[PDB]
């Protein structure tokens, strides 16, 4: 999506900053629901694992898509439900069982992202 | 549990003093001879139960909701209290009037056996639950911590801690509107923390601090007042020791307590305000020598969490960075003792592998 977009605010304030970084948000969402839709039709073989290390370094890049600075109070209602929603996508694979075996991939994005949230804010 | 009856008979949990807990169920010596003797036959009885401990079965599943994992929900215990109310309340009276020392013996027995039971039982708790004048061993116990304070006795050093740790695990296990209740000690609790108070009431001070900014009207108790706040008592007592003992695996302890009350505070979401983050930076550079002299990691589990309260220091003047954002301007004056730890501290916490990126971009601020 428009990553750039995304790293900086800009003249959107906070309010529509949450649908301008949700946006991209949105696509890194749209690309695990496919991937995490079924074990089967992606043999977890533990490429996902790239789209999970591509999310990592994601969430590394790029803190404002996982976790707004300012906090966004009132907006991050929603980027919390979205990281949920990945979140969710990743549990459904952490809970089955050829997956299991590739719970860290699972996990590293989500790490990150927790890593990013401590950052914005301890709370 | 089964454990809390061996708890109830065992040779005296408070060290040495020549405690039985039989005489905690059978002692010859509020008084007048009359009814007394029943309570320690009701003692006997809830030894009776006690003994079949049938309660104590399969990790009392019963239980659920709020207060998970309960301590198995006692009957037996709800009886004990009784006679350590004819104990523990006397004294109190006798603290009312303006010997002593015979019966502050007793009392802190019956205070030990309290502790035991409020923790072990999940009967004693729906004691404080019931409520308001009720629960009225607690109003005793209040009396005496708030005296305890106020007067430095020999007795009066020990009395105030164990209050203090009997309110305090009470108020973990209950819930927030149970919590209400436990404002009272709010009030109380502001001497204690004074150096004048007991150093282990002090330490056990800094533990119930936590607690209560981990409750709701707690906090704002924390931070309420235009003068004080009635919080940074706290900050100072790390920073400035009144120990003559002044045993170093002491103050590392109330310092971490603190550190783990902040990162609490800040994850639950004044000049006081400001004396937290200069503590904090007081106490990053103290777990920062121990570790610094002798080189590399603890060989001490108390070093190792000297280690980890000067990680929590180093992320939470970050977050303390990221709060009140114009940090300089009340960094400066501390400042130059507080830029002498960061840095070091940041190559420390580089060296171990454990150091989360969380914990790293923090440690990147400074």
């Amino acid at each position: 999506s428009m990553i750039p977009a995304l790293r900086e605010l800009g003249s959107a304030t906070p309010e529509e900053y949450n649908t301008v970084v949700q946006k991209p948000r949105q696509i890194l969402c749209q690309f695990i629901d496919r991937i995490l839709t079924d074990v089967n039709v992606v043999a977890v073989e533990l490429t996902s694992v790239m789209l999970l290390d591509f999310i990592q370094h994601i969430m590394k890049s790029s803190p404002l898509m996982f976790v707004n600075v300012s906090g966004s109070h009132e907006a991050k209602g929603s980027c919390i439900e979205f990281s949920n929603w990945i979140i969710t996508r990743l549990l459904r694979i952490a809970a089955t069982p050829s997956c299991h075996l590739l719970h860290k991939k699972i996990c590293e994005v989500i790490c990150s992202l927790l890593f990013l949230f401590k950052s914005k804010s301890p709370a | 549990g089964s454990i809390l009856i061996n708890l109830l008979l065992k040779q005296p949990l408070i060290p040495g003093s020549s405690l039985s807990l039989c005489h905690l169920l059978s002692s010859s010596s509020s008084f007048s001879l009359s009814a007394l003797r029943e309570a320690q036959n009701l003692a006997f009885t809830g030894l009776n139960l006690v003994a079949r401990n049938e309660c104590s079965r399969d990790g009392d599943p019963a239980e659920g909701g709020r207060r998970a994992f309960p301590l198995c929900q006692l009957p037996g215990a709800v009886h004990f209290l009784p006679l350590v109310q004819f104990f523990i309340g006397l004294h109190c009276q006798a603290l009312q009037d303006l010997s002593v020392c015979i019966l502050e013996g007793f009392s802190v027995t019956a205070l030990s056996i309290l502790q035991h039971l409020v923790c072990h039982s999940g009967a004693v708790v729906s004691l404080l639950l019931s409520g308001q004048g009720q629960h009225p061993l607690l109003k005793m116990l209040l009396h005496l911590l708030a005296f305890s304070s106020a007067a430095t006795g020999h007795l009066q050093a020990s009395v105030l801690t164990q209050c203090l740790k009997v309110l305090v695990k009470l108020a973990e296990n209950t819930s927030c509107d149970f919590l209400p209740r436990f404002q009272c000690v709010f009030q109380v609790l502001p001497k204690c923390l004074s150096p004048e108070t007991p150093l282990p009431s002090v330490l056990l001070a800094v533990e119930l601090l936590s607690l209560l900014a981990d409750h709701d009207q707690l906090a704002p108790q924390l931070c309420s007042h235009s003068e004080g706040c009635l919080l940074l008592l706290l900050y100072m007592y790390i920073t400035s020791r009144p120990d003559r003992v002044a045993l170093e695996t002491q103050w590392l302890q109330l310092e971490q307590e603190v550190v783990w009350l902040l990162a609490k505070l800040g994850v639950q979401s004044c000049q006081c305000n400001v004396e937290v983050v200069r503590a904090l930076t007081v106490m990053l550079h103290r777990q920062w020598l121990t570790v610094r002299r002798a080189g590399g990691p603890p060989r001490t589990d108390q070093q190792r969490r000297t280690v980890r309260c000067l990680r929590d220091t180093v992320l939470l003047l970050h977050g303390l960075s990221q709060k009140d954002k114009l940090f300089m301007m009340h960094c400066v004056e501390v400042l130059h003792q507080f830029d002498q730890v960061m840095p070091g501290v940041s190559m420390l916490i580089r060296g171990l592998p454990d150091v989360t990126d969380c914990e790293e971009a923090a440690l990147d601020d400074l």
